[PDB]
Order: structure tokens, then sequence, then C-alpha cells
């Protein structure tokens, strides 16, 4: 079943800072005490992150596009964020990506659903036994020419109705392969994300092998007793906070611990201080003048000059 | 799963299973001895336990002994024209073993159909089901019964005891897709008993060197699979089979210098190994 | 569709002598795929051999044959007394009519007795006249009735019994059923028994009434 | 071990139906194809059907197509064939056996069976059961031929399944003739067992025939006079 409902508030979305983090391990290499610099797609210190809320009402989740690489983080406890979409026309022409982490299973499908347009959850806490249990599965109309599929085994869910845990993601499709990388970290505020390094690890790594050009998030909802309205207008849930960002093709110098974990990072194309250190190798640099770059003046304009003729040549 | 199955679809309206995402062994398939017929194009029987394909398109059907040689590139006939047409440069192989014993009911069997007349040629892996009735005179068809007006379809009728070239026979066919993309399917591959404190080459995971392996005390995160120095130089492998770091130390080697007098004086000679433990010398 | 014709249909052999069974089957496109079974009178089939050369587990050294063609041989190297059995060939989808081996003996001469029908049976509406062939060997013989001096068929059955494994004898009984409206109407009621072992048929007369 | 337990089977009118089921234990029967053969009373055993491990396909014999159907259940654990209509040339005991599966590539079945059930007898007919009649069978003088003699008992219009007999609480046998009991017009089973005793015996001890009949537990003992 598609149902198209919107009772939100209308309001620009927020900004805000990604900070120093966002960074995840490159590669499965184990380096100890050695300072390595890479040259992949990451999210840029101190970005421009978009910011969407769920509050209750807002239940923003539009089909933003896939650019190459995505940054992720959620901030919640009701776990009302559970999986995301990808594909190129988000319908049954074209192959797209979906995965759900519902109630009790962690579902990775690659088919050519028929998405509806309003794709999300629902979850009927009745009082008879005071349970949760997802009623609603409203995510797409037909489900065909699926190719490649994996179900982790399945994780039972409290699914509870209200930003203590901090889930980042890493989206980065390329080479046919889609990686996911994947950190989860205790989060003491409840508004923005920490100002902490943190690394991610790879999670999974899934050879899908499409074009991944626009990806949209999947919410569920949590009406139990508050909406008197009909499943069109009416509806209830938690709060729910989420950033994304865009990965960039970077330079960055990695600092490894003697236990082999990323402590510390460093973007090279970021301030003069940040390219001199890339350029030493080192977290510190002494005092003195350092060479680094070349500046160029990059031209503006393009102009062209042939002859003002205008016949044909022979070649009738 | 597909091939032990006791099913086995008409061929006009043949089985297609896809495969993908697991591991092949063809080499056990092909020594086991209980198949009567096994042919390949593009390729040979041995190999096929070398390589990785991306996809492989199983196709499954019963017909008669005297017609396996119709599943072959470059072929005509009833079933290469009417059923079942696969390219010239089909890429796989074509096995087929006897079934009489098991698709054959008395007095003919009709529950295995093939297509007798067709208004045009077949596409190579093209599937058509159809069931307007064949004209092939003066007189209406394609919806009445009429003079020489017959059904564009007909029935092998396998009985109990028939000959060789009459007895149904069980053929699949696999293709196989050489398309650039991730690859799903391949052989096995094979480990062996693993060695220590010696000279020794070693593959890890497509990680290939030569030196000594000792147990380690570092700590990989739990995905990480090998290790590298400053100067980016394997020094670590973690094992695939026992999840266990090894420290890789290249085989000891050195100058040879020799140490002597004037040839005048005297011939006698002295040897330095360097860096060389003299444990390791013979 | 196969047709399986053993041959003999009846093999009489000594206790030590041994001897070879034939099979001819319809259509020999077999490749060699036969099975072999004995079966006691009394209980369910035991398989004997496979492929038509080789044995399975538990079958003694002597039970081997071989053949090849529509004349499928299986051999006995010698004799026990556990042959009083019937052998059974089988291809996939046909079996064969069977084969009994019989321990011979010299012949016997039988005895038969005749019983009338009692009182209890008189009363009852139908009349039965029972004759008993007793300790006749070897199996082969015909028994006639004799109503009213006049022979007739048709209206009588006859029983066998399996050979005894004591002595090797066996027993045939036959009754005569008529209703008793027929009955009173004749007075003398014989039974002729012929047999080759015999100088001459016996011939029993009964009268009606008893005395 | 493993055996095969026949259940079903009895007296039934002819044009009517039945059920037959064969429960197994100790084997993996779902792997292993199926078979359902039949033998005469006397005559050399039949073959009636097949089955698949799923239990789909089947090649119902020329004398059994039609009227019989098997069905192969994989989780109860046993085996079914229900018989329509049947004619009075059925009248068999019935067995069903294994097939020989290799388990390798394929399956393969071998056409051949390796273990035989313990079956049971069906029987059409128009009759209907019935007390049997006895009376003793004891010579007279002039039809007893020496010392030696044989005195036994004749059962008539005894159509149920086939009754055993006894002498003297089963005391003593003296050679035993089991007399099997043989079919006669309107359907009557009869047989007559005779024991070879001396005549010049009976005086001391008494003589008592116990035809023991289980189908409608009509036991019936005789006593047999020397006239
Ligand atoms: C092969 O010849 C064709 C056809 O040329 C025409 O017919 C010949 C028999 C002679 O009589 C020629 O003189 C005559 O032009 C050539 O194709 C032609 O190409 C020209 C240039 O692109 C086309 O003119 C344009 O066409 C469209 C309108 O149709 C507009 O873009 C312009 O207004 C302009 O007229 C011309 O239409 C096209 N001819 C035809 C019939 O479609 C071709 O160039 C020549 N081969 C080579 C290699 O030069
Ligand atoms: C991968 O698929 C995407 C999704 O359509 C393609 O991107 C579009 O390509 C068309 C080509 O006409 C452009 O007009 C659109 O603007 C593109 N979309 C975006 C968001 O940039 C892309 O071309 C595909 N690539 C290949 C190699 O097939
Ligand atoms: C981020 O985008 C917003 C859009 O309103 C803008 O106000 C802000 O200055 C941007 N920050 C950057 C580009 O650093
Ligand atoms: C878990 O698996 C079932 C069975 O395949 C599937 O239908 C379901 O979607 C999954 N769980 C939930 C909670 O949706
Ligand atoms: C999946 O395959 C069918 C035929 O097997 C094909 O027609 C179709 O295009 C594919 N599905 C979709 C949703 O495009
Ligand atoms: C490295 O790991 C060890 C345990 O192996 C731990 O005690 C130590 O604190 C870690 N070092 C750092 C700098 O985190
Ligand atoms: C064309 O070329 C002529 C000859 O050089 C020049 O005089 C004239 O200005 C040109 N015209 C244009 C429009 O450029
Ligand atoms: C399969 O993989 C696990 C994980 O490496 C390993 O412990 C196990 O021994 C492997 N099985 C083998 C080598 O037979
Ligand atoms: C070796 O020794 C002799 C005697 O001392 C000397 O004369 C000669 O030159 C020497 N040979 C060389 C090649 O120096
Ligand atoms: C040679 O090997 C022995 C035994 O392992 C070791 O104790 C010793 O230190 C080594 N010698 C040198 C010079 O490294």
């Amino acid at each position: 079943q598609c149902v198209n409902l919107t009772t939100r508030t209308q309001l620009p979305p927020a900004y805000t800072n990604s900070f120093t983090r966002g960074v995840y391990y490159p590669d499965k290499v184990f380096r100890s005490s050695v300072l390595h610099s890479t040259q992949d797609l990451f999210l840029p210190f101190f970005s421009n992150v978009t910011w969407f809320h769920a509050i209750h009402k807002r239940f923003d989740n539009p089909v933003l596009p896939f650019n190459d690489g995505v940054y992720f983080a959620s901030t919640e406890k009701s776990n009302i964020i559970r999986g995301w979409i990808f594909g190129t026309t988000l319908d049954s022409k074209t192959q797209s990506l979906l995965i759900v982490n519902n109630a009790t299973n962690v579902v990775i499908k690659v088919c050519e659903f028929q998405f509806c347009n309003d794709p999300f959850l629902g979850v009927y806490y009745h009082k008879n036994n005071k349970s949760w249990m997802e009623s609603e599965f409203r995510v797409y109309s037909s489900a065909n020419n699926c190719t490649f599929e994996y179900v982790s085994q399945p994780f039972l869910m409290d699914l509870e109705g209200k930003f203590k845990n901090l889930r980042e993601f890493v989206f980065k499709n390329i080479d046919g392969y889609f990686k996911i990388y994947s950190k989860h970290t205790p989060i003491n505020l409840v508004r923005d994300l920490p100002q902490g390094f943190s690394a991610l690890e790879p999670l999974v790594d899934l050879p899908i092998g499409i074009n991944i050009t626009r990806f949209q998030t999947l919410l569920a909802l949590h009406r139990s007793y508050l909406t008197p309205g009909d499943s069109s207008s009416g509806w209830t849930a938690g709060a729910a906070a989420y950033y994304v960002g865009y990965l960039q093709p970077r330079t960055f110098l990695l600092k490894y611990n003697e236990n082999g974990t990323i402590t510390d990072a460093v973007d090279c194309a970021l301030d003069p201080l940040s390219e001199t250190k890339c350029t030493l190798k080192s977290f510190t640099v002494e005092k003195g003048i350092y060479q680094t770059s070349n500046f160029r003046v990059q031209p503006t304009e393009s102009i062209v000059r042939f002859p003002n003729i205008t016949n044909l040549c022979p070649f009738g | 799963e597909v091939f032990n199955a006791t099913r086995f679809a008409s061929v006009y309206a043949w089985n297609r299973k896809r495969i993908s995402n697991c591991v092949a062994d063809y080499s056990v398939l092909y020594n086991s001895a209980s198949f009567s017929t096994f042919k390949c194009y593009g390729v040979s029987p041995t190999k096929l336990n070398d390589l990785c394909f991306t996809n492989v398109y199983a196709d499954s059907f019963v017909i008669r002994g005297d017609e396996v040689r119709q599943i072959a590139p470059g072929q005509t006939g009833k079933i290469a024209d009417y059923n079942y047409k696969l390219p010239d440069d089909f890429t796989g192989c074509v096995i087929a073993w006897n079934s009489n014993n098991l698709d054959s009911k008395v007095g003919g069997n009709y529950n295995y159909l093939y297509r007798l007349f067709r208004k045009s040629n077949l596409k190579p892996f093209e599937r058509d089901i159809s069931t307007e009735i064949y004209q092939a005179g003066s007189t209406p068809c394609n919806g009445v019964e009429g003079f020489n007006c017959y059904f564009p379809l007909q029935s092998y009728g396998f009985q109990p005891t028939n000959g060789v070239g009459y007895q149904p026979y069980r053929v699949v066919v696999l293709s196989f897709e050489l398309l650039h993309a991730p690859a799903t399917v391949c052989g096995p591959k094979k480990s062996t008993n693993l060695v220590k404190n010696k000279c020794v080459n070693f593959n890890f995971n497509g990680l290939t060197g030569t030196g000594v392996l000792t147990e380690s005390n570092k700590k990989f995160l739990p995905f990480q699979q090998f290790g590298r120095d400053i100067a980016d130089t394997t020094d670590a492998v973690r094992d695939p089979q026992t999840l266990e770091i090894l420290d890789i130390t290249p085989c000891s080697f050195g100058g040879v210098s020799v140490i002597t007098p004037g040839t005048n004086t005297s011939n006698q000679v002295a040897v330095l190994y360097q860096d060389v433990n003299c444990t390791e010398v013979p | 569709e196969i047709v399986m014709t053993q041959s003999p249909g009846t093999l009489s052999l000594s206790p030590g002598e041994r001897a070879t069974l034939s099979c001819r089957a319809s259509q020999s496109d077999s490749s060699n795929s036969l099975a072999w079974y004995q079966q006691e009178p009394g209980q369910a089939p035991r398989l004997l051999i496979h492929d038509a050369s080789s044995r399975a587990t538990g079958i003694p050294d002597r039970f081997s044959g071989s053949g090849s063609g529509t004349d499928f041989t299986l051999i006995i190297s010698r004799l026990e007394p556990e042959d009083f059995a019937v052998y059974y060939c089988q291809l996939y989808g046909s079996f064969g009519q069977g084969t009994r081996l019989e321990i011979k003996r010299t012949v016997a001469a039988p005895s038969v007795f005749i019983f009338p029908p009692s009182d209890e049976q008189l009363k009852s509406g139908t009349a039965s006249v029972v004759c008993l062939l007793n300790n006749f060997y070897p199996r082969e013989a015909k028994v006639q009735w004799k109503v009213d001096n006049a022979l007739q068929s048709g209206n009588s059955q006859e029983s066998v019994t399996e050979q005894d494994s004591k002595d090797s004898t066996y027993s045939l009984s036959s009754t005569l059923t008529l209703s008793k409206a027929d009955y009173e109407k004749h007075k003398v009621y014989a039974c002729e028994v012929t047999h080759q072992g015999l100088s001459s048929p016996v011939t029993k007369s009964f009268n009606r009434g008893e005395c | 071990e493993v055996q095969l337990v026949e259940s079903g089977g009895g007296l039934v009118q002819p044009g009517g139906s039945l059920r037959l089921s064969c429960a197994a234990s100790g084997f993996t029967f779902s792997g292993y194809w199926m078979h359902w053969v039949r033998q005469a009373p006397g005559k050399g055993l039949v073959w009636v059907s097949r089955v698949n491990r799923d239990g789909s396909d089947a090649d119902y014999a020329d004398s059994v197509k039609g009227r019989f159907t098997i069905s192969k259940d994989n989780a109860k654990n046993t085996l079914f064939l229900q018989m329509n209509s049947l004619r009075t040339e059925d009248t068999a005991v019935y067995y069903c056996v294994r097939e020989a599966t290799t388990f390798g590539v394929i399956i393969m079945p071998e056409w051949y069976f390796d273990l035989w059930g313990r079956g049971t007898l069906v029987t059409v007919s128009s009759a209907s059961t019935k007390g049997p009649s006895v009376f003793p069978l004891a010579p007279s003088s002039k039809s007893t031929s020496g010392g030696t003699a044989a005195l036994g008992c004749l059962v008539k219009d005894y159509f149920p399944e086939p009754v055993t007999v006894s002498w003297n609480s089963g005391a003593l046998t003296s050679g035993v003739h089991t007399f099997p009991a043989v079919l006669q017009s309107s359907g009557l089973y009869s047989l007559s067992s005779v024991v070879t005793v001396p005549s010049s015996s009976l005086g001391t001890q008494t003589y008592i025939c116990n035809v023991n009949h289980k189908p409608s537990n009509t036991k019936v003992d005789k006593r047999v006079e020397p006239k």
C-alpha cells in the first residue's frame, strides 16, 4: 500500500559545521605508530552538513541527490531511522538498492522495486499487551526481478517511542562495490554532533553494481493512541535528527597509535598550517618557513580565433 | 536443489535458473561417472574449476536420445529452430544423461511437449508460449478447426521401453557470461597446513611473498587483514583460517667476504658471512 | 510389458544333487539388470542375487549363477533341505511365474478315504461328500466321482496341501457339494483315483443311508 | 531396526473404497523412492505402483490404472495407497517395498527392492461373515486300515479370513497336516484338518477339536465320536 501523507510544518533546513568528523579506515592495512597519507573520497573538515528534523510536526525525508560518497549521522533513542534506498529512477524500470532495519530483521535487497513516493513504516502499540509491533509496511508495492539478496541474522529491537547514541555511516559506491562504514558511539548531548574525533570501521562491502544518484532515508511512525484521524493525515512519533554530508576527493594525514586505531587526522587542503603539517608528515611543525605548494592564477575565459571563411569544403 | 529435482520443464517452455553469489565446483561433477554426454564450447571441461564468472544460467529440459546433438552452436533442426536456440559464439557447456527410467509413462508420456511448427525463427535465449492453432493450407485456422489445421505443438510420447534414440534424456545447459563485472561464482580455493619458523613462500588471500612466519604479539582490529611498516613493507599477516597474527621476517641473507693474505704468502682463507648467525650458515 | 517365463515349471531333485533354473525375457535390453528371490510359502521373499552375477550379504556361496542375453540362467552348486520354496526372477517392470523345487522320493501308493455327510449336515440343507488321498507321492493324479454309476464334473472342488518336511508327503482333499433333493435320488457314490504309480486305478464305492 | 508396518485392509464389498498405510521407522524415509506390490493367494508377486521422493509422480500399472492413488508425505513419515472401485480379482496381500537410491550426484534409483514389509490381506467379495459349521470325521469299521489311522474335522461355510485349528489345547502334534482352506461357490472357505493318530487309542483319553475363530470371536469346540 502506498500512502502520501503530509501534515508537517514548513521551515527551511538548517546547516552545521561538520567539524573533525567522518574519517573512515581507507584500507584494511594495520599500521602502528605510523603517520600515513592517503588520497580518497573524504568529508572535508568543517564542511557544510545538512540538518534534518523529525520532531513532533516534522517528518522531513526528502529525496536528496546521491553525489559521489555520502556521509550520514543519526542521533536518537526511539530508533525511527530504519534504512536507506538507493537508485536512479527509484522505479520499476531501474534496479534499486534497499536496506531496512525493521523491528527484528536487517534486510538488504537490490531489486527493481516500484517505490511509493512516500515510503515509511508504522508501529502499533496495543495497550492490551503493552507491546510495540510494526503493523505498517509501506515502502514499495512490487518486488520483481530481484538479483542480490542478503539478510543478517534477525535481531529484535525495543522500538520505543519518545538522543543518547550516535550512528555514523559512510556510503561509498565505486567500482561496482557499495561500501558501508559504520561507527556506534555514546553521545551525551542531545542537540548537536560532538566535536570529538571518531574513526569509522568498515562494516560490509556489497557488490551491488548500479548508478546511485539519489538516495532516500526511511523512517517509521509510532501511532499508539494519540491519533484520532484516518491513516492519511493523522500520525504521531518521537524525535529524530540526522545529518547528511557529501564526500570529495581529498588528501588526508592519518595518525595510528600503537594499537592500530586512527586517533587523529589532518585535512591537507584546509588551511596553510594543515597543508604544512601534511608536507612535513608530522602533526607538529617547528618554527620556520616551509614551502608547501605552488600558487597559479587560473584562467577565467576561453577565446577561439579562426579565419572568417564560411564556404564549405568540396567533400561532396 | 535445481538438478536433483524430479520435475523438468518442457523444451519449448524450458526452466532457466540464475546462479550467483556462491562457489562452483565443476571438477567434482566431471569426475563423477553417472552421465553419458558432456561437451563444452568456448572452454575446456578441465579448467572451469579455476575460472571466475559473473552469472550462470541453468537451462533444464528433457529430449530424446537421437536429438542430443541439436543443442550446439551453429546447429539446425526441429529443436534448434522451433524450441531452443543458442548463439554461434555460445560460451558454456551442454550436459545430458539417461533418465529413461524416471521420465516415461505407459502408452507414451504426454506430460512433456515440444513445439512442432512456428511461424518464425528462434532468437538465441528466446522463450515463446502460444496456443493459436497452426495454419498450413487454404482453410481457416488460428481459432477454427478445418482441413489440415493442426496444433503447432506435439508430444514426444515417452514410452517406458523405447530405443536409445527415443528414451527421455535429462539435458542441462550451463550458459556462461564473461561480461566485465565483479565475479560472483568461482572455483573453490584450497589451503594447506601452516608451517612456522622456516623460510617458506606464502600466499595469504592474494598477498604473496617469501619469509619466515612467527607468532606475533600485535593486536589487529577485527577487520584488518595484513599490516605494513613505515616504508610500506608487508610485515604481518592475519591467517584467514585461524584469525592468528603472524609476523613476517625476511629470510636471512647477506654478503660473503673472503679474508685472505696475498696468494704468494699463503692459500689459507677465511669466510665472513655478514649479519648471519652461525647456525644458519650450513 | 516384459514377460519373464521361467523354465522348467516344476523341477524335482534329490536333497544333494544340483540343478539350474532358466528364465527367458521377452525383450532382452536389461543389460544384466536382474534379481533372484527365494520365498517359502509362509513368509516373505528373501533376496538372493543382484545384477544376476553378484551375491548380497548373508547369501551362502552355493548360490552363484550368471547369464547373458535373453537366456538368464541361475546355478546352485549343492542342495540342502531348504529349497522347498518358490524361486522368483525380477526385472524392473516384470516378474516370473515362479518355479518350485521338490525333494524326490520313491513312488507311494495313495490311500483314499470317503466320508459321507453327517446327520447335522443332513438337516442343514447341503450335502458334502469328501474324499481324502493320504500319503501319496509324486504330485500328479486325477480324482473322479461316480454318482448313480455315472461320472460328472464341474460340481466338485479339489484342494491340495504343501508337502511335509518330516517324511516328504502331502495329502489331497476334495469335496462334492449338492442339494439334498438331488442327493436323495441317488444311492451309490463312488470315488475313482488314477495314478501312474499304481498298477490299477483304485475304486471305492459307498452306499447311501449308512447301514 | 528398520521395518515397515502395514495398516488397513480387510473385508470390503466390491465397488467400494479402501485406504492402506505403511508406517516406517529406522531410516530416512523422504530420500528413498517407494514402491507398492501385491501377492495373490498362492500366486506370484505382482507389481502395483511407484512414487517419487516428494510424492507427485507415479506410473500406476495397467491393472491398477485410474482407480489407485499413491501419496507420500515426508513429515508424517508414512506411505498411502487408496483404492476405489475394487474388483474381485484384486484379492491379495499387499507389500510396500523401498527402491535402492545411491544418494550420489544423482539419486539414480536402481529399480530394485531391498526391504519387504509385513503386509496385510485385502479381500473383496459379496458374502458376509458367518459362523463355521463343523462335524467330526472319524473312520468307522472297514474304513480304517491297520492299527494307525487318521482323525480330523471338516469346516464349512467359513467366509472370513483363514481360521486356525488345534487339538487337546495344542498339547500334541503327531504331524499336524495344515490343509490350507480352499474357495468354493458362493464365497466359502473350507478346510479339513486331520492328525494321523492310531484308531486304537480312543477310550482312555478324550479327543477335543478347537476351531480358534479370531475374526468374530466365535470359539467352538467339538467332540469326535468313534461311531
Ligand atoms: C551526397 O549527396 C547528398 C545529396 O545531395 C543532393 O542531391 C544530389 C543528387 C545533388 O543534386 C546535390 O547537389 C544535392 O545537394 C548530400 O547531402 C546533402 O547535404 C547537404 C548539406 O548538409 C544538405 O543540405 C542541407 O539540408 C537541410 C535541409 O534538408 C538543411 O540543413 C539545409 O538547408 C541544407 O539544405 C542536403 O539536404 C543533403 N541532401 C539531401 C538530398 O538530403 C551529401 O552531402 C553528398 N555527400 C557528401 C559526402 O557530401
Ligand atoms: C548513471 O546513471 C545516472 C542517473 O541517471 C546518470 O546521470 C544522469 O545522466 C543524464 C544523461 O543524459 C544527465 O542528463 C543527468 O543530469 C544525470 N544525472 C545526474 C544526477 O547527474 C549517469 O549518466 C549514468 N552513467 C552512466 C555511465 O550510465
Ligand atoms: C552553508 O549553507 C548555508 C545555506 O543557507 C549558508 O548560509 C552557509 O553560509 C553555508 N556555509 C558554508 C558555505 O560554509
Ligand atoms: C524478518 O523476516 C521475515 C521472514 O522472511 C520477513 O517477512 C520480515 O520482513 C522480517 N522482519 C520484519 C520485522 O519485518
Ligand atoms: C525482470 O525480468 C523480466 C523477465 O524475466 C523482464 O521482463 C523485466 O524487465 C525485469 N523486471 C523489471 C521490473 O524490469
Ligand atoms: C593499547 O591497548 C592496550 C591493550 O592491549 C591498552 O592497555 C592501552 O591503553 C592501549 N593504548 C592506547 C594509547 O590507547
Ligand atoms: C573578414 O576578413 C577580412 C579580411 O581580413 C577583414 O577585413 C574583415 O574585417 C573580416 N570581417 C569580420 C566580420 O571579421
Ligand atoms: C572456516 O572458517 C573459520 C574462520 O576462519 C575457521 O575457523 C575454520 O577452521 C574454517 N574451516 C576449515 C578451515 O575447515
Ligand atoms: C710473492 O712473493 C714473492 C716473494 O716474497 C715476491 O717476490 C713476489 O713479488 C710476490 N708476488 C706478487 C704477485 O706480488
Ligand atoms: C644466534 O641464535 C641463538 C639461538 O637462537 C641466539 O641466542 C643468539 O643470540 C643468535 N646470535 C646472534 C649473534 O644474533
